[PDB]
RNA sequence: UAAUUGCGAUAACGAACGAGACCUUAACCUACUAAAUAGUGGUGCUAGCAUUUGCUGGUUAUCCACUUCUUAGAGGGACUAUCGGUUUCAAGCCGAUGGAAGUUUGAGGCAAUAACAGGUCUGUGAUGCCCUUAGACGUUCUGGGCCGCACGCGCGCUACACUGACGGAGCCAGCGAGUCUAACCUUGGCCGAGAGGUCUUGGUAAUCUUGUGAAACUCCGUCGUGCUGGGGAUAGAGCAUUGUAAUUAUUGCUCUUCAACGAGGAAUUCCUAGUAAGCGCAAGUCAUCAGCUUGCGUUGAUUACGUCCCUGCCCUUUGUACACACC
């Protein structure tokens, strides 16, 4: 604590003087919706497989 | 029916405990302007002081003002119990006080300085200016100042 | 045996039970005079059964009423309904039927439920809001 | 040797407990014991409310399950056999039966 | 500001005026002269002692009052 | 031709009975009586410090009279109101126990009430007299 | 609102077809008729059936029906 | 003793549920379709309904003795205060549980899909039901999974009838 | 054989569990059910809890 | 107290005098949209009159100490024989002045 | 028509799923069967006021009678009834009357064929595969963290006050839960301003808590438009409770501290009758902790009885080079 309390900088008004990173007002950005139907595995199947089991 | 006139007997803006009380209001509420007296303490004070509470503060002859004051700074001796008192079982001194007027600001700082000298986590939070009790600081208390 | 009758009336969950027997004509609610009913401004609502048919009709009968359930307004309407409903059920039994129908027809002409229970009951609160129809507030983006 | 007996029947299915009550009611006053007929005790509804969802997602959908418990009692006055008979002769799955000596 | 005590000039104002108004209440006394409204109320029960004011209704929220007679 | 306290309105009765027990002079109003709020759910002390305890004592008299027996815990819940939690929602909080318990105790000293069996406190034949007697006074006072 | 289904309008067209001499212009009696000349599984259905047939009968005596 | 009636009936229903499962895991190979618990004064009765009864009640009363002893130890019954019985079944082709266990046992045994689902739908039909439905979900082979709905006959899905005449 | 292997288990979640699946999460304790609400809907029929409304 | 008369006779008069005789509806209007002058049902004349007067009394008495009862009377008496110092009288006259325009 | 609900039109006829029927719950039953674990009248015994007999009580059984209120079995009841106005003279709609109820009587349960790479492998001793498996990604123990605060955004709680606050006083709910091989729901007495403490008690419960004497609300008073006695954030000091453990304040209590907030910009949500909104209560969780939720009742409206302007959605037509189907 004696470290902490003594520390300048890390006090409050200092945080208040700094302007707030643009990443605070940011959007979540949603990161890949429009690829959702397309299968990214690239394997797919074969009518011989789709047939035996079903 | 208290309907009454007087002449010079009513006086607006008198002064006690280094503060200016409103000369127009009821005395229980006129006194609460003093730091350290709330509605419950001013109310009990007028009661031990043989003061008719139906009066405005602009009534209350100087005698009666002197009674309110002595009682105010000696509550423990007027049958006012210890649990009615804002600073109890002090820390150092150890006795039952009721602090008033500009001393409330003082003793408050003393306490604050105390655990700040001791560097307990609570004074740390005071020093920074953060919330002292256990609340979440994430969403609330913005706009600061 | 004595000539008694027992009627009731209801508004919401309040239910008032009335005892009409031949007698000196005291009208009491919860063992207390009907003049002291103090939902207050509503007091004539319990006076109404008497003032429509006439005050003379209660000279030959005592009225005991007792209420439970509901709230302070709904008990007013449950005793005013059990008082008007006990008057006719005393006349249905113990006096002529053409008189009972002048009682009923003076009530129903002015009635506010007066002899016929109000059927409004509370709706249930469904999940998704604070009430039956009230929904919690939504957001979208 | 007439006792004063209290039979209490509690069950979740109405139609089995109704005709166990009616089989105690008929057989008791068939040969004339006293009566003290079935006293219906308010049916207790045990409600449970959970979210339909496992995990947390989707519209916040609430299902509420009921178990309904129905109680009644009958009071018979009779000795010896018609005590231990009327207990054990009128019996049925899902119907809970208990018989009390008197009072305490 | 308003007046929370009588000046004896305000006491004279009261009795030589209030019989003029047909309607008197808590607010009529406050607006018409100036009064703390706590001492309008004390004026109302006092003006009623020997009526220059006749109650047609009273209540905790509202006091309704009429000219002397 | 005979009167019961049920024949006198609630407020007019407790009014003229709480100004009767203050005249009577024998109550035993407790030693605090000026510093108390009557409820942990209240804010300020009662505005009439003089006659509030007789006001409550006359209430508890008229309230136990109309019933079989009632205890301290039931007077608390009866006199406890809505407590402002501040920025948190209101809820009901029971009133002060020492107030009511010392009303039942002090009422026992004039004999307006007595220990009941079953528990609680019940109106006493003497106190049934005194309430009914002033029930008539208030009734007869208004002629 | 209030519209009667086919399962109700088909019992009403079927009864009147056979039982016309036995039916009436009064709901109450035909209700009872439905317990005799029909087996209907719930009380409401019976009430709903008879209530329609009589509506038919009522306007049958008015004029002939396409039904 | 001394439970509440609200809590006791609830604790009883739990006792049905946990017992019903145990026999499903243990008697699965014998075709267990369900149980009934009978509480009578002195001897609570437990009745097991499983299409292979002789495998339930084992060699000369054994293995129904294993099952009672397990129940006894489990639920803290004094020996003899609880008894196990065995029934054959009423028309196993009319039981949901029976056909689902029958299906699981067809696939697992090396059958294929349509034949097993059409086999069971036909048996439920020839056993005199009104209708039949068998729905196999999951991946019957190869990565992406689909569903197969096999059905025949008549089914109502909607009202209180769904409780009376259909079991799933 | 040696203490040092445990800590007070007397109350709170984690003295509890669904008597089926052992989850301490979202248990239904009402009426002493002690089944988690996820298993409780699976067994609600066999327990005799049904939905009329 | 103020008017004698019948206190109920004047609320009637106030309600009759504060119903807007004709009114305005919002036409589709092609972007910035023209308002059409339409006459108003006598049930709406009663509905809207009662709203105007209570709203008038609600706004006046808010941060005035004066009670709702006194402001309602101040509202109702003024509206009875229309003063134009009443909230509802002012709103009606403006609602009719606009109707007379945009026809 | 809420409805592929029907009337009709008819190369269609006759039908099935879904809809409806169904079930549950809320309204009516002075009709049936009963009840000290529900009540009511009478009689005993007994208190007080009155003297006129009467009024108001007390007594868990003194005793008799009843089922109106309460409980829940079995039934009954609505069918949109009756008359009238419309229309293809069709299904239906609208009006009035009567009725407990005429909006599918209110509100729910259930709910077709297909579809989504929607969420859930952190509910599961459901699980394929990969990963790790003794310096473990197993498990336990100590402590810390999930709450960390320049800020952006969602659900909310408290407010700006006089249709109020404060003090007395009046005083009325419904849904509920609750103690065994064990600490529950707790009356009553006593102590304590309080929170709380304590000695006892009833209840495994229509029996005791409990009339849950809840809150809004009503009456009388005080304050008087002044960030005021509106508001109660932030903080200081002291006392209690839960717990092995309360510091980064679990919660509660006491006195003091008395901030923003003066009706909220562009936007935007929910709602048609016991509903909106106001109000509290129980249940879940819970050792302690509700500003949350699931239900419950109390007080109780203004406005509509409509339209396709806006925002969705569906259907028909239509176009297609799409069909893994405009990701
Ligand atoms: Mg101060
Ligand atoms: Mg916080
Ligand atoms: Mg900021
Ligand atoms: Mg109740
Ligand atoms: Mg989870
Ligand atoms: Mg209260
Ligand atoms: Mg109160
Ligand atoms: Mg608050
Ligand atoms: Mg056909
Ligand atoms: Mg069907
Ligand atoms: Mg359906
Ligand atoms: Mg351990
Ligand atoms: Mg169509
Ligand atoms: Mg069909
Ligand atoms: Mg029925
Ligand atoms: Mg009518
Ligand atoms: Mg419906
Ligand atoms: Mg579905
Ligand atoms: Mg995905
Ligand atoms: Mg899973
Ligand atoms: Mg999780
Ligand atoms: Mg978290
Ligand atoms: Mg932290
Ligand atoms: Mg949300
Ligand atoms: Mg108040
Ligand atoms: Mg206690
Ligand atoms: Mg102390
Ligand atoms: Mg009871
Ligand atoms: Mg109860
Ligand atoms: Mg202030
Ligand atoms: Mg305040
Ligand atoms: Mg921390
Ligand atoms: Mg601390
Ligand atoms: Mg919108
Ligand atoms: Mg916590
Ligand atoms: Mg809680
Ligand atoms: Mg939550
Ligand atoms: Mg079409
Ligand atoms: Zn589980």
């Amino acid at each position: 604590n004696e470290g902490a309390i003594r520390d300048k900088t890390a006090g409050r008004r200092n945080n208040r003087s700094k302007d707030v990173t643009d990443s605070a007002t940011t959007k979540k950005s949603n990161t890949r919706r429009a690829t959702d139907r397309h299968s990214r595995t690239g394997k797919t199947d074969t009518k011989k497989k789709v047939n035996q089991g079903w | 029916s208290l309907v009454v006139q007087e002449q010079g007997s009513f006086q607006h803006i008198l002064r006690l405990l280094n503060t200016n009380v409103d000369g127009n209001i009821k005395i229980v509420y006129a006194l609460t302007t003093i730091k350290g007296v709330g509605r419950r303490y001013s109310n009990l004070v007028c009661k031990k002081a043989d003061v008719d509470l139906h009066k405005r503060a602009g009534e209350l002859t100087q005698e009666e003002l002197e009674r309110i004051v002595q009682i105010m700074q000696n509550p423990t001796h007027y049958k006012i119990p210890a649990w009615f008192l804002n600073r109890q079982n002090d820390i150092t001194d150890g006795k039952d006080y009721h602090t008033l007027a500009n001393n409330v600001e003082s003793k408050l700082r003393d306490d604050l300085e105390r655990l700040k000298k001791i560097r307990a986590h609570r004074g740390i939070r005071h020093f920074w200016g953060l919330r002292v009790r256990g609340q979440h600081t994430k969403t609330t208390g913005r706009r600061r100042a | 045996a004595v000539p008694s009758v027992q009627t009731f009336g209801k508004k919401k969950s309040a239910t008032a039970v009335a005892h009409v027997k031949a007698g000196k004509g005291l009208i009491k609610v919860n063992g207390s005079p009907i003049t002291l009913v103090e939902p207050e401004i509503l007091r004539f609502k319990v006076y109404e059964p008497l003032l429509l048919v006439g005050l003379d009709k209660f000279s030959n009968i005592d009225i005991r009423v007792r209420v439970t359930g509901g709230g302070h307004v709904s008990q007013v309407y449950a005793i005013r309904q059990a008082i008007a409903k006990g008057l006719v059920a005393y006349h249905q039994k113990y006096v002529d039927e053409q008189s009972k129908n002048e009682l009923k027809k003076a009530f129903t002409s002015y009635d506010r439920t007066l002899l016929i229970a109000d059927s409004r009951r509370p709706e249930p609160k469904k999940f998704g809001g604070k009430g039956a129809r009230s929904r919690f507030q939504k957001s979208y983006r | 040797q007439i006792i004063k007996i209290r039979i209490t029947l509690t069950s979740t299915k109405v139609k089995q407990l109704e005709n166990v009550s009616s089989n105690i009611v008929k057989n008791a006053e068939q040969h004339n014991l006293v009566k003290k007929g079935p006293v219906r005790l308010p049916t207790k509804v045990l409600k449970i409310s959970t979210r339909k969802t496992p995990n947390g997602e989707g519209s916040k959908t609430w299902e509420t399950y009921e178990m309904r418990i129905h109680k009644r009692y009958i009071d018979l006055e009779a000795p010896v056999q018609i005590v231990k008979r009327i207990t054990q002769i009128t019996i049925e799955p899902g119907v809970d039966v208990e018989v009390v000596v008197a009072s305490n | 500001q308003h007046a929370v005590i009588l000046d004896q000039e305000k006491y004279d104002r009261i009795l030589k005026e209030v019989p003029t108004y047909r309607y008197v209440s808590v607010s009529v006394l406050v607006d018409r002269l100036k009064i703390g409204g706590s001492l309008a109320r004390i004026a109302l029960r006092h003006l009623e002692k020997e009526g220059i004011i006749k109650p047609i209704s009273k209540h905790s929220k509202q006091a309704i009052y009429t000219r002397a007679t | 031709p005979g009167v019961s306290v049920r024949d006198v309105a609630a407020q007019d009765f407790i009014n003229a009975y709480a100004s009767f027990l203050q005249r009577q002079g024998k109550l035993e109003v407790p030693g605090y009586v000026d510093i108390v709020k009557t409820s942990s759910g209240n804010e300020m002390p009662p505005q009439d410090a003089e006659g509030w305890f007789y006001k409550r004592a006359a209430s508890v008299a008229r309230h136990i009279y109309m019933r079989k027996q009632v205890g301290v815990g039931k007077l608390n819940k009866l006199y406890g109101g809505a407590k402002s939690r501040g920025v948190r929602p209101y809820k009901h909080i029971d009133a002060s126990g020492s107030i009511n318990r010392k009303v039942l105790q002090a009422l026992e000293k004039i004999g307006i009430v007595e220990i009941s069996p079953k528990g609680g406190r019940r109106i006493s034949e003497n106190g049934q007299r005194d309430l009914d007697r002033i029930a008539a006074q208030t009734l007869e006072e208004d002629e | 609102g209030r519209v009667r289904t086919k399962t109700v309008k088909r019992a009403s067209k079927a009864l009147i077809e056979r039982y016309y001499p036995k039916l009436t212009l009064d709901f109450q009696t035909n209700k009872r008729l439905c317990d005799e000349i029909a087996t209907i599984q719930s009380k409401r259905l019976r009430n709903k059936i008879a209530g329609y047939t009589t509506h038919l009968m009522k306007r049958i005596q008015k004029g002939p029906v396409r039904g | 003793a001394l439970i509440s009636k609200k809590r006791k009936l609830v604790a009883d229903g739990v006792f049905y549920a946990e017992l019903n499962e145990f026999f499903t895991r243990e008697l699965a190979e014998e075709g267990y379709s369900g149980v009934e618990v009978r509480v009578t004064p002195t001897k609570t009765e437990v009745i097991i309904r499983a299409t292979r009864t002789q495998d339930v009640l084992g060699e000369n009363g054994r293995r129904i003795n294993e099952l009672t002893l397990l129940v006894q130890k489990r639920f803290k019954y004094a020996p003899g205060t609880i008894v196990l019985y065995a029934e054959r079944v009423q028309d196993r082709g009319l039981s949901a549980v029976a056909q689902a266990e029958s299906m699981k046992f067809k696939l697992l045994n090396g059958l294929a899909i349509r034949r097993a689902a059409y086999g069971v739908v036909r048996y439920v039909m020839e056993s005199g039901a009104k209708g039949c439905e068998v729905v196999v979900s999951g991946k019957l082979r190869a990565a992406r999974a689909k569903a197969m709905k096999f059905a025949d006959g008549f089914l109502i899905h909607s009202g209180q009838p769904v409780n009376d005449f259909i079991d799933t | 054989e040696n203490v040092w292997f445990s800590h007070p288990r007397r109350y709170g979640k984690g003295s509890r569990q669904c008597r089926v699946c052992s989850s301490h999460t979202g248990l239904i304790r009402k009426y002493g059910l002690n089944i988690c609400r996820q298993c409780f809907r699976e067994k609600a029929n066999d327990i005799g809890f049904n939905k009329f409304r | 107290v103020l008017t004698d008369q019948n206190p109920i006779q004047v609320v009637v008069d106030a309600i009759t005098n504060t119903g807007p005789r004709e009114d305005t509806t919002r036409v589709g209007g092609g972007g910035a949209a023209r308002r059409q002058a339409v006459d108003v049902s006598p049930l709406r004349r009663v509905n809207q009159a009662i709203a105007l007067l209570t709203i008038g009394a609600r706004e006046a008495a808010f941060r005035n100490i004066k009670t709702i009862a006194e402001t309602l009377a101040e509202e109702l008496i003024n509206a009875a024989k229309g003063s134009s110092t009443s909230y509802a009288i002012k709103k009606k006259d403006e609602l009719e002045r606009v109707a007379k325009s945009n026809r």
